[PDB]
RNA sequence: GUGAAGAGGGAAACAACCCAGACCGCCAGCUAAGGUCCCAAAGUCAUGGUUAAGUGGGAAACGAUGUGGGAAGGCCCAGACAGCCAGGAUGUUGGCUUAGAAGCAGCCAUCAUUUAAAGAAAGCGUAAUAGCUCACUGGUCGAGUCGGCCUGCGCGGAAGAU
RNA sequence: GAUGUCGGCUCAUCACAUCCUGGGGCUGAAGUAGGUCCCAAGGGUAUGGCUGUUCGCCAUUUAAAGUGGUACGCGAGCUGGGUUUAGAACGUCGUGAGACAGUUCGGUCCCUAUCUGCCGUGGGCGCUGGAGAACUGAGGGGGGCUGCUCCUAGUACGAGA
């Protein structure tokens, strides 16, 4: 699962390489974030020439979960490494132009088509 | 209309045409027989007493044997009373089938849950376990404080601490029925029901919307 | 509407009435004169 | 008190019977019965109605006047009838009458259905006009109030249901 | 709603918290010391620049905005919470002048700008902050500094793209009917409108422009004695200044002189409005039923001596309204400087 | 701020408010304000009432003050043990008995004086009443 | 004065409050404070009133067509008040200032005509004309009405934690 | 003649002078959203950095991160982080021993439940011949939270936003 104070990777080419999930949105007493959720992250290290810098705080969308994703037919989608897509604070729009890595089909269910469209896999 | 009384033999998933797995509970129901019918004149309320299964003759004693013989019904595992619906009428000795649940599409299951014995405060009331380090001594799963100082001077009733869990009636509401079999006498209900395998279960129509 | 201990006819069209054991003022001209706690 | 000092006179073709403290003023416009307070006495007399209190009662004439007013209302209700006038102002405000069923649409997400009493009839000569006919003033007043409570007009545009003779307040409000 | 300027608002900065003189006494220490928490910082009033807002109707009633009092310092070294900030919504283009030695603190530039108008009062220090060798049991109390009581005058500049100027005899107000639906007062008497009103002509979803109707003036309005020339101030921001000339006026009966009298006050307001590219169109064309309409409109064109492109429009219904809007928005496109 | 400029003694006993009043007859005006109950009249109340009356009467007519504090009141400061001598003087009050005349008015009509006294009664910590000048 | 150094009765309990100062015993009577619906012993006693709030049975400044009594005042059958039916202008859009001031955005005089009455005048509305009132008058209705004081008993003001 | 103090953890309860949800009045209430006042305690009422901190500032969510009482709730439930017996040091006072509601480091938290209280489970007796079953219900106990989207409807309102 994904919770606060969690070391997270990146699935986009915005410029960040490792991001820190420190807050999860959705409601009061929010404990964990699934595969499609809105979370608050802080940059821990990024390319100096990238679109983002060190210490910036912005919203992110989960793409892969280490625990897995529960399919309606009793199937779990495990992953090796948890990443996220950088999004603007005011508007839920991706910052990076490309997505590197597998993407689950659940993101389409909750109306997240920007990541799905420019994803060279599922 | 009334429900049925049955026994749980297990539970298994069901595959749909679109591939979605529906985990349902398998409950076998025997053809119940009406043993007594109550009316306003005698008991002041309308209800019917039914029995299910069979019981060995040696174990059956004279009182219940005569009670069964009065209604012309053989021995049964147990007796239960179901309240009518102000207009539905039943006669003594007629058998109760299972196909009548073909339209309710929502059932309520009541039964005796699994007995956990004497359970602790953490397991019973989902309390928070204290720290196991930082100097803590002989207090990890203890409830802790159970009241205020001498101003109340007592422990209020209904306070939450360790006790005996299970072995009690538990009601689960708004359970969807998937399939019912008449020739095999099986009922498939979506979800999980209380109790262990082989325990007696009582299924009733859903009372809520 | 205002609730205050002291109730008085602010204007000429303030009628003092006793409703359910308490003093109330009804103003047919405009509802700013409604009072309670008489 | 002083209002009860003037006896009321029932018109021709109206029969009045007394069975204790119950009064019936049935006639051309239907039949109705009203119970009294067990404290004011009405005496059978010539073609008029008189009212009097009972010795030992503090209220007496204070409620005798109320009884006189109620009888004055019911006699004209059973001889002439009671009419209530209601009109609709504003777009999207549709109303019609079908039998003893009236439907109201005041911009809601669902039609509003109201049930009329047995002795109350409603008609819609105009699409935005409803007239209530009844034999008792209290019943028609309650019906009109119930209809009005759904869409009580605001003092900004005046949209809603209203009486013909009533006046609404218009406020010139501008901010935000 | 309607565009009205000269809004006045009074705001008070939050008063600072009040310290408390308390002493600490424990189970085994009768002499603990002065233990009084300091007060909370007073509330600070703030403001925001809103692109969406274009009117000051929300401040016409001189509402008093109160910043909550800073929490008083509680005993046992409990510091009071600072007062919450008060934010007032302000449109773009407003300048603020105080009452008494008034000056412009700032001018609105872009949406989201923050400007400080009154700083909150300082917190009141408790007895814990003044203990020393000289005095070991402080009994004095320091009250928080009072907030800033200031009077603010909000003046708003017109944000419309098209400005209207003409005599009251012209159908300037009814011109809005053919181009938009704003419902101002339209009637056959002069000085029908008393305050400028706004309106938008959205012929397409992608492109639209805002046109505002301004009350007319009289021949003597340049010097005064009427509504003055103060409503000419709501100009110099519109890209084009539409002008209507009332053909064959019922009460005027002099189209030659009233057409040129418009420029008389125009050339003497402050700087002749920098000779912006104003247009010239006529109204009440439907009154003239046939060919007679246009030769006199062309005849009056030579009186002005401008000889550029002219439009024949009737404000009652259509008749050149649909295509004149296209020409008005066309001039908007090439010139993006406001 | 009504307070004697010089006093023979700085402090006064608590005293009592027994007996009846002396200044019950009007001898300076036509409309007089008379107390109904016992109480303590601080100076602050006196000048507050005087300012209220000046505001009410639109600065016309004559105003008479029939009461003066002439008595100091001592209050102990906060967090001070009992004893250690008497406290210092903070405010001066006037003790009056029921029937004492407070204020007297002249040059005003009946309704104006009545409404002024009604306004004054709010600032007065004790019940008051309206009286008029009577011969002898 | 009481307790200390006084028992007992009453104030539900309650040394210091009221009555009352115990030599002992009695299955006798009479009283003090306090009570007589019961718990718990004694009036569901008699006479004439007040209270509608459970006031009794905790509380103030102030407010109120709550109610009872008292002394008075104005208008009163040469028709008393409130309702109802009508009138309520004539020079005159008064002058000035005013796009618009016709009564009711500003100032002024505020006199003066036929009337049972009309004020260049108080309130709503119109930019202003309009259109509604008010003061006032006429007619029907017909007997108390209006507003000042004192006093008893009532209401609100009256929100804290087992 | 004695660990008994503040804070933190677990456990909560009660009042409404109500933070949200609920029902309204007025408004200088076009609408959404706002201000004030009334009724209403059924439910809910945050995560981290700093400091021991209660309280606070900061960052980010939510409907809110309510006000108080209960020996400033709760140490025969836990922690000993503050202060603090015995050690030592810094700055000040005192010639000095020593002291400092001046600061730093370190520095023993006992008890096998007798009674009432509470949680569960049993034995005797009674319910009037005995016994086996099945039920009505006098009473008591448990829960009563809501965010977002869509249709209504870009409808009413609104010049447009
Ligand atoms: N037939 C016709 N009548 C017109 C036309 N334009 C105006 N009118 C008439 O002339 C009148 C002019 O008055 P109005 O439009 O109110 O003038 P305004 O724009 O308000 N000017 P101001 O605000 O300065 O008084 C209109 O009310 C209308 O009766 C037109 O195109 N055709
Ligand atoms: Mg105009
Ligand atoms: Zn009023």
């Amino acid at each position: 699962m994904i919770q606060e104070q969690t070391m997270l990777n990146v699935a986009d080419n915005s410029g960040a390489r490792r991001v820190m999930c420190i807050k999860v949105l959705g409601g009061s007493h929010r404990r964990y974030a699934g595969v499609g959720d809105i979370i608050k992250i802080t940059i821990k290290e990024a390319i100096p020439r990238g679109k983002v810098k060190k210490g910036d705080v912005l919203k992110a969308v989960v793409v892969r979960t280490k625990k897995g994703v529960r399919r309606p037919d009793g199937s779990v989608i495990r992953f090796d490494g948890n990443a996220c897509v950088l999004l603007n604070n005011n508007s839920e729009q991706p910052i990076g132009t490309r997505i590197f890595g597998p993407v689950t089909r659940e993101l389409r269910s909750e109306k997240f088509m920007k990541i799905i469209s420019l994803a060279p896999e599922v | 209309m009334i429900g049925l009384v049955g026994k749980k033999v297990g539970m298994t998933r069901i595959f749909t045409e679109d591939g979605v797995s529906i985990p349902v509970t398998v409950i076998e129901v025997e053809a119940n027989r009406v043993t007594q019918v109550k009316d306003l004149a005698n008991d002041g309320y309308r209800a019917i007493q039914v029995t299910t299964g069979a019981k060995k003759a040696n174990r059956v004693t004279k009182p219940e044997a005569g009670h069964f013989a009065k209604a012309g019904v053989e021995a049964g595992r147990g007796l239960w009373e179901f309240r009518l619906a102000e207009g539905e009428e039943f006669t003594v000795g007629q058998s109760i089938s299972v196909e009548l649940f073909a339209d309710v599409k929502k059932v309520d299951v009541t039964g005796t849950s699994k007995g956990k014995g004497f359970a602790g405060t953490v397991k019973r009331w989902n309390f928070r376990t204290q720290d196991a380090t930082h100097g803590n001594s002989l207090s990890h799963r203890v409830p802790g404080s159970i009241g205020q100082n001498q101003t109340p001077g007592k422990v209020f009733k209904g306070k939450k601490m360790a006790g005996q869990m299970g072995n009690e009636r538990v009601t689960v509401q708004s359970l969807d029925v998937v399939r019912v079999d008449a020739e095999r006498n099986l009922l498939l209900v979506k979800g999980a029901v209380p109790g262990a395998t082989g325990s007696d279960l009582i299924v009733k129509p859903a009372v809520k919307a | 509407m205002k609730v205050r201990a002291s109730v008085k006819k602010l204007c000429r069209n303030c009628k003092i009435v006793k409703r359910d054991g308490v003093i109330r003022v009804i103003c047919s001209a405009e509802p700013k004169h409604k009072q309670r706690q008489g | 008190s002083r209002v009860a000092k003037a006896p009321v006179v029932v018109p021709a073709g109206v029969d009045v019977k007394i069975n204790g403290q119950v009064i019936t003023i049935k006639g051309k416009n239907g039949e109705l019965t009203r119970t009294l307070n067990d404290a004011v006495e009405v005496k059978h007399a010539d073609n008029t109605l008189t009212f009097g209190p009972r010795d030992g009662y503090a209220d007496g004439w204070a409620q005798a006047g109320t009884a006189r007013a109620l009888l004055n209302s019911m006699v004209i209700g059973v001889t002439e009838g009671f009419t209530k006038k209601l009109q609709l102002v504003g777009v999207g405000y549709r109303a019609a009458v079908k039998g003893n069923v009236i439907n109201l649409s005041l911009g809601f997400s669902h039609p509003v259905d109201h049930q009329l009493p047995a002795g109350i009839t409603a008609e819609c000569p105009t699409q935005t006009e409803i007239v209530l006919k009844g034999a008792d003033k209290q019943v028609i007043g309650q019906v009109a109030a119930d209809l009005r409570a759904y869409r009580r007009p605001e003092p900004y545009k005046g949209k809603g249901v209203r009486y013909a003779d009533e006046v609404v307040r218009t406020k010139e409000a501008k901010k935000k | 709603m309607k565009f009205v300027d000269e809004a006045s608002i009074l705001v008070v900065a939050g008063d600072g918290g009040n310290g408390c003189v308390s002493f600490r006494r424990e189970k085994y220490i009768p002499k603990g010391g002065p233990d009084g928490g300091d007060g909370g910082d007073g509330g600070d009033v703030w403001m925001e620049a809103d692109e969406n807002l274009n009117t000051l109707i929300d401040y016409r009633f001189e509402k008093s905005f109160r910043a909550e009092r800073g929490q008083n310092g509680a005993s046992r070294d409990c510091t009071g919470k600072r007062g919450k900030d008060v934010t007032i919504k302000v449109p773009v283009g407003t300048r603020v002048i105080d009452q008494g030695t008034g000056e412009t603190m700032g001018d609105m530039t872009k949406h989201g700008q923050r400007l400080l108008v009154a700083k909150g009062g300082w917190h009141g220090l408790g007895n814990t902050r003044f203990k020393s060798s000289v005095n070991r049991t402080p009994r004095q109390k320091t009250n928080g500094t009072p907030g800033d009581k200031r009077e603010l005058l909000l003046e708003l500049m017109l944000l419309a793209d098209v400005g209207m100027l003409g005599m009251p005899n012209a159908g300037k107000s009814t011109f809005i009917r053919a181009v938009s639906a704003a419902k101002p007062k339209v009637a056959d008497y002069p000085f029908t409108t008393l305050v400028p009103s706004l309106g938008v002509v959205r012929m397409d979803n992608e492109k639209s422009f805002v046109v505002a109707d301004i009350p007319g003036l009289i021949e003597g309005a340049a010097e005064g004695a009427g509504l003055g020339i103060r409503f000419l101030k709501h100009l110099e921001r519109c890209r084009v200044l539409l002008h209507l000339i009332d053909i064959d006026p019922i009460d005027g009966t002099d189209p030659v002189e009233n057409a040129r009298i418009i420029i008389s006050e125009l050339e003497k307001y402050s700087q002749d409005l920098a000779t912006k590219p104003r247009w010239l169109v006529f109204n009440k064309i439907d009154l003239l039923d046939k060919v007679e309409a246009e030769e006199k409109a062309k005849a009056i064109a030579e009186a002005l001596g401008w000889e550029d492109k002219y439009y024949l429009i009737s404000a009652a219904s259509g008749l050149g309204v649909k295509d004149l809007c296209w020409d008005v928005m066309t001039f908007i496109i090439e010139n993006p400087v406001v | 701020m009504l307070q004697p400029k010089r006093t023979k003694f700085r402090k006064m006993h608590k005293g009592r408010n027994r007996g009846l009043a002396q200044g019950t007859d009007v001898s300076f005006g036509s409309f007089g304000l008379k107390a109904v109950g016992r109480g303590r009249l601080t100076a602050r109340q006196i000048e507050a009432a005087r300012r209220a009356m000046t505001r009410a009467v639109k600065r016309q007519g004559k105003i008479w003050i029939r009461v003066f504090p002439d008595k100091p009141i001592t209050e102990k400061p906060l967090a001070v043990r009992m004893g250690k001598g008497k406290g210092n003087v903070e405010y001066w009050v006037a003790l009056i008995q029921p029937g004492k005349v407070l204020y007297e008015m002249d040059g005003v009509p009946e309704e104006l004086a009545r409404e002024a006294f009604k306004l004054a009664a709010a600032k007065l910590p004790i019940k008051t009443t309206f009286v008029t000048k009577t011969v002898m």
